[PDB]
RNA sequence: UUAAUUUAUUAAUGCAAACAGUAACCUGCAUUAAAAAUUUCGGUUGGGGCGACCUCGGAGCAGAACCCAACCUCCGAGCAGUACAUGCUAAGACUUCACCAGUCAAAGCGAACCUCAAUUGAUCCA
RNA sequence: CCGAGCCUGGUGAUAGCUGGUUGUCCAAGAUAGAAUCUUAGUUCAACUUUAAAUUUGCCCACAGAACCAAAUCCCCUU
RNA sequence: ACCCCUAUACCUUCUGCAUAAUGAAUUAACUAGAAAUAACUUUGCAAGGAGAGCCAAAGCUAAGACCCCCGAAACCAGACGA
RNA sequence: GCUAAACCUAGCCCCAAACCCACUCCACCUUACUACCAGCAACCUUAGCCAAACCAUUUACAUAAAGUAUAGGCGAUA
């Protein structure tokens, strides 16, 4: 995904209305890329014990890649909802 | 210098005049003397006093910067303290 | 000489006119709705007033969209909100350098994604975009019902969409015999959403489609006129028999 | 002006003098495009007021 | 009582009732006014008129 | 627009008069304006030329034409040049002599 | 094209992004190429070319208030040196035949007790 | 009618270049210089026209306008 | 009626044209100055004017009155042709 | 006296109002106007003339606010 900050400025028009653009509108200048951008984790709930990378019934941050392509296809781990967390919690307590 | 817009159908102002000039009600143009920012080193003292002065235009120019701008310019503009307000109006003229 | 409505009404006028009034009211007013997008190829303005530099005045702000180019590719498989940017660059960011065109492309993939309600594995297109937003959502199925059906961007997504709203309508079995509480627990997943049946299968639809399908609902055969006036007659004649 | 106004009768003393009040004598013509703040009091009928 | 505006009497085209305007400033009008709902074939030749207009007059001319 | 109250003593502060009744028996006649004010004004034809106008006349604008050489004369040291208009009751008068012409008008009881 | 500005196309690379593991194919940003693409080709001139010149100053033509040309005749300049009140301001003038640029300058307030012929360059931008 | 086809459209393209600009009668009315990719043009000045306001305008007489011819400037009277 | 005397077509373009410089066989009909600021003019009203907004240290509202035609080689977009 | 002249009314222009058109039979996407036999499929910024007196960034495509704020080789202009 490429963020891309419009050079020349839309001439702001009303409440209601379209504003028309001109063919200098059409020039932009990219800001940023969602691409080269430091890598995020995401938090998953481990249905199974996993190796060294999560302990079973625990809530994680994975590397995303590892989350999508492996975990979650396996039924290996879930997502953070709030939903299915309470459930989790439950469980635990009951161990 | 568009004597008919093409949305409004007005005449427009050329804007390098009202950046650059001041209009008295009495239709005299101030200007700042040009060269007046530079190379003052080699200038001498009175050189750089008479560039440092504000000066009237011509009757000419008056008349360019005249057609070369709209009636709002030239409207009665009552200012709470321009250092100008008082040259607007013209005193004791005789021919 | 002179029109009598403006050119860009007449669509909607067509709309009153003939076939498109006979398609059910619930649908014409998504075609109807035609929304703002979810902001992907720009930052927005997100305050109405900002104050700018230069002199210090408020004024008003607001954030015109880039329009976005959607190839067919995209149509077959879910991209994000995010298409094919079309547009012209200035060569090294100086405005008196040369203007030249430039068309950004999203990163294409290609991923299998499993939807609880469809009990079966979808490969898709998929941009990096979608898979952050499936993941926002958490189930894929969420993102396509969540998902505005001008944010989801697709012709396929909101088939999919449509589908699982008339899965959740019917209450069809999806895992079949042996797993009638499992196909309970999916659909309490997804008490929310879960529109009627009617209007679940109009959902994500195209104008032509639409009408298309009205057609079918109401093609029939001609009915016999000799039928009609038979009973016409039978009528009369209870009449005659009632006085 | 002010006293002029006073003595042709638009513009009564014994109520307030409000900027409305003036505006509808029609002493004092404002514009608030063009970006008129109101009427200012000026020293110019000093004596004799 | 002034009721209504001698200006609301006059019978004519939508684009110039009540307004005097020029050559080009009237094709302007009409293009904006009426524009919207105008024959193609027509829509065209006006905006080239225009186009001509602002030509002849912001530029050709003396003085 | 409504007519000035009765003040106590005239002329007011602002140096206002009203018209004095009843009107003064002459050949001409002289109407106030809108509000009230005696109606000679300064007007500038082109940037130089700088001239007075006297522009409610009524009756006999001669008589007033006459009068007001008379009045002026002592001052320039000529006939001041003047161009009545007869149909529109008004006077044109070279040179700016609006107050002094205000005055005499005042004085007279218009 | 070895004139300028560009590389959006193709070129490989390089770095991201995607990937896998263990103790390639696509998109984004960079790179230099190839190919192209916009583009313009100043004036004076005893035709044009070639050669020379193109701004400023002093002398002659131009003998006595200014002004006055030529690819007319002759010198030169594109700086120095001394200061560091080469501080502030200000009546009134001159002016390179327009404008822009230049010049001179009484008084006053502050202080003491400029030389030089030419010696320079607008606006916007930095 | 190929140094890059033809047709339509943009296109009433653009021309500091050339050609052309149609009833009567009267009046005033001529080329100091500037810069300028500028000398086939332009914009200031100068001259020219009109409408104003005005007081001086032209002709000019003695005096006066360095040193290293013809004349001119200034100029009261007239 | 000729014969006598006087008499260098026209337009354009020119420092200057009878020029041997351009154009024009002739008739007919067609064929080329259109825009407001700012001025001036005469009305209207007037420390105000104007049928909101705009202008106003005599203004403001009003009308009237100035600003051509023909002509490339060209450029680009989309069709059509071996 | 020949050639010729002359001649209103076809119709048309600009508004206003109102949202139009489209199977007697047969034929007509094959080489259209053809009675009768086994495989594709549409979407993808406009540009340039031109103006800037060259030319490269750049140049418009109800009323009032307002040709105001802003933009702009800070200029043309928008
Ligand atoms: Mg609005
Ligand atoms: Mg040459
Ligand atoms: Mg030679
Ligand atoms: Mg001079
Ligand atoms: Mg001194
Ligand atoms: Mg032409
Ligand atoms: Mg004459
Ligand atoms: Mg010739
Ligand atoms: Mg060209
Ligand atoms: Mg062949
Ligand atoms: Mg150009
Ligand atoms: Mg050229």
């Amino acid at each position: 995904t490429v963020i891309v900050e419009r050079w020349w400025k839309v001439p702001l028009a009303g409440e209601g209305r379209k504003p028309r653009l001109h063919r200098r509108h059409r020039v932009y200048k990219l800001v940023e890329d969602t691409k080269h951008r430091p890598k995020e984790n995401l938090e998953l709930i481990l249905t199974q014990s996993v190796e060294n990378v999560g302990v079973r019934g625990d809530l994680v941050s994975v590397k995303k890649s590892l989350g999508r392509n492996r975990l979650l296809p396996q039924g290996l781990a879930v997502y953070a909802s709030p939903e299915n967390k309470k459930l989790f919690e439950e469980e635990k307590l009951l161990r | 210098l568009t004597y008919f817009s093409a949305r409004k159908g007005k005449r427009k102002t050329v804007k390098a005049v009202i950046d650059r000039f001041l209009r008295l009600h009495c239709g005299l143009w101030v200007r700042r003397k040009a060269g007046y920012k530079k190379k003052l080193w080699k200038k001498t003292p009175a050189r750089k006093k008479r560039l440092r002065e504000f000066v009237f235009c011509n009757k000419t120019q008056s008349k360019l910067l005249d057609k070369m701008t709209t009636s709002f310019w030239k409207r009665r503009n009552w200012y709470v303290d321009d250092p100008y307000q008082k040259y607007h109006d013209r005193t004791n003229l005789k021919v | 000489p002179l029109h009598k409505y403006p050119v860009w009404l007449w669509k909607r006028l067509q709309l009153r006119e003939g076939i498109c009034s006979r398609l059910p009211g619930h649908y014409l007013r998504s075609l109807e709705e035609e929304r703002t997008p979810t902001p992907v190829h720009y930052r927005p303005h997100g305050a109405k007033f900002k104050i700018n530099p230069k002199n210090g005045q408020r004024e008003r702000v607001e954030d015109v969209p880039i329009p976005i180019y959607f190839p067919p590719e995209s149509q077959r498989g879910l991209w994000g909100g995010e298409g094919w940017i079309l547009g012209q660059i200035y060569a090294n960011n100086d405005k008196l350098s040369k203007r030249l065109k430039k068309v950004w492309k999203p990163q294409l993939f290609e991923r299998e994604f499993y939807s609880e309600i469809l009990d079966k594995k979808f490969t898709v297109t998929v941009t990096m975009r979608t898979l952050d937003l499936i993941d926002e959502a958490y189930g894929l199925d969420f993102y396509i019902l969540k998902a505005s059906g001008e944010d989801l961007c697709s012709k396929f997504g909101m088939d999919l969409k449509r589908g699982m709203l008339l899965r959740l309508a019917r209450q069809d079995p999806q895992l079949h015999p042996e797993d009638p509480e499992r196909r309970a627990a999916i659909y309490d997943k997804y008490k929310e959403f879960a529109i009627p049946e009617e209007e679940a299968e109009w959902v994500g639809l195209t104008l032509e489609e639409a009408i298309e399908k009205q057609r079918l609902l109401e093609e029939k055969d001609p009915v016999p006129l000799f039928k009609i006036y038979v009973a016409e007659l039978i009528q009369q004649l209870q009449q005659q028999a009632l006085s | 002006r002010l006293q002029y106004l006073i003595d042709l009768g638009r513009v009564d003393p014994s109520q307030p003098i409000d900027l409305t009040q003036l505006v509808n004598g029609r002493g004092v013509t404002i514009q608030p495009l063009k970006r008129d703040y109101g009427v200012q009091l000026v020293e110019e009928g000093a004596d004799t007021f | 009582n002034f009721e209504k505006h001698p200006k609301e009497l006059i019978r004519g085209p939508i684009w110039l009732r009540g307004w005097k305007g020029n050559e080009l400033q009237r094709c302007i009008r009409k293009r904006k006014m009426v524009g919207s709902r105008m024959f193609a074939d027509d829509l065209h030749n006006l905006n080239k008129r225009i186009r001509y207009l602002y030509k002849h007059f912001n530029r050709h001319g003396k003085f | 627009i409504p007519d000035p109250p009765k003040h106590e003593h005239y002329p007011t502060p602002s140096g206002w008069q009203p018209p004095r009744d009843p009107p003064p028996n002459l050949p001409y006649f002289v109407r106030r304006s809108r509000m009230h004010n005696i109606p000679v004004y300064k007007d500038i034809t082109h940037g130089n030329r700088q001239m007075t106008v006297i522009r409610k006349v009524e009756g006999d604008i001669w008589a007033l034409q006459k009068d007001v050489e008379d009045f002026l004369s002592p001052l320039l040291g000529k006939t001041p040049v003047t161009q009545v208009n007869e149909v529109t009751g008004t006077l044109r008068i070279k040179g700016y002599f609006d107050q002094e012409l205000k005055a005499w008008l005042l004085e007279k009881g218009f």
